[PDB]
DNA sequence: GGCCACCA
């Protein structure tokens, strides 16, 4: 999803 | 120059250039690239007058809805970039490896946001992402706001609780006087704990998780040295768990998950035990990651201030070279 | 942050 990474 | 991934040579030059500068990132190391491996490696870097890497690059190419790709560099290039002009001689090697398949270069570096640097970039016709949008942590990939520990304002300390007030001590204290014990390691066992935290915690936020694959290329591209998995417990209970990584100037919290019911404090406790091995191997920073806004209703702020008390820090958000502005127009 | 919650 989006936090990324 | 493009480096050529099948040169091992190369790859190891380029490699020891990412681990060893101030500005390495994990998301810029080419293991990175074994974690995204639905995404296509472009990679590219500069030398100086003396032969030996100054800047580098690490490119993903995603696919679109269009004929085009997406280049991403994430928390990329490793520079300076307030060096607009290394910085312009940088993107243009990689945008003579992109050939013409990507509609856009966006990086998203974690230098500080100012007017000032936000102006050069537009003059030097990058198009910037970061005060003029904003939606949270949904507007840019990587949250803009994060929050930063600076370990470097401590240099005595030798344990977590010495970082902090009275208060956060009490709040550190608590999981570990009620029976909390966090091991960690980088094996499956704790990879497998980990996923069982994580998938609880994101079938209770009712969301979405990654697949446990993911983390397993992460576990084969990055020893444990670099990757740690951190898993508490109680009287053999499993409670909570956090993956950090240690690269370049910081240890970065980077993904967590924890039980139902109660968990007696057990992420304090993940928290302090991740804290306490920046500490142990003279990190600068610990990097409590992405927050929407310095506010008592972000839940992310609320958790993560407990550790870090300075303010958030503030990117400069995505810098977008555009290549199709056709297909930048219709995408962003 | 307000024992309470937070605890991606």
């Amino acid at each position: 999803a989006x936090c990324x990474x | 120059p493009v480096l050529n991934l099948n040169d091992p040579q190369a790859v190891e030059r380029y490699e020891e250039f990412m681990r060893q500068s101030p500005y390495g990132q994990v998301t810029q190391d080419l293991g990175w690239a074994k974690v995204k491996n639905n995404w296509e490696p472009v990679d590219v870097y500069l030398e100086d007058d003396q032969g030996a890497i100054i800047a580098a690059m690490s490119m993903l190419l995603g696919d679109t809805p269009t004929d085009k790709k997406f280049a991403y560099a994430s928390k990329g290039p490793v520079m300076d970039v307030t060096d607009v002009d290394l910085l312009d001689r940088l993107v243009d090697e990689a945008v003579k490896a992109l050939d013409g398949r990507a509609y856009v270069l966006r990086f998203d570096p974690e230098v500080a946001y100012s007017d000032e640097f936000n102006t050069t970039l537009q003059d030097h016709g990058y198009v910037t992402r970061n005060r003029n949008v904003a939606a949270g942590m949904h507007a840019t990939i990587q949250p803009r706001l994060n929050m930063v520990l600076d370990l470097t304002k401590f240099p005595d300390a030798k344990t977590t609780l010495d970082l902090y007030p009275s208060k956060t001590k009490s709040k550190i204290k608590r999981p570990f006087r009620d029976g909390v014990e966090v091991h960690s390691g980088n094996s499956a066992t704790e990879l497998d704990e980990f996923f069982k935290t994580y998938t609880t915690m994101a079938e209770r936020h009712g969301i979405t998780h990654r697949p446990i694959e993911y983390f397993q290329r992460m576990q084969a591209a990055f020893d444990a040295d670099t990757m740690r998995i951190f898993v508490a417990e109680r009287e053999g209970k499993l409670l909570s768990t956090g993956i950090a990584l240690k690269y370049g100037r910081k240890i970065w919290y980077m993904y967590a998950g924890s039980m139902d019911g109660n968990t007696y404090y057990a992420p304090y406790a993940v928290q302090s035990e991740m804290i306490q091995w920046a500490l142990d191997t003279n990190t600068d920073l610990y990097d409590l990651g992405g927050i929407e806004s310095e506010s008592t209703d972000d839940s992310l702020y609320v958790f993560k201030h407990v550790f870090v008390k300075d303010a958030p820090r503030e990117y400069i958000g995505e810098i977008d070279k555009v290549l199709d502005p056709e297909v930048y127009a219709e995408l962003v």
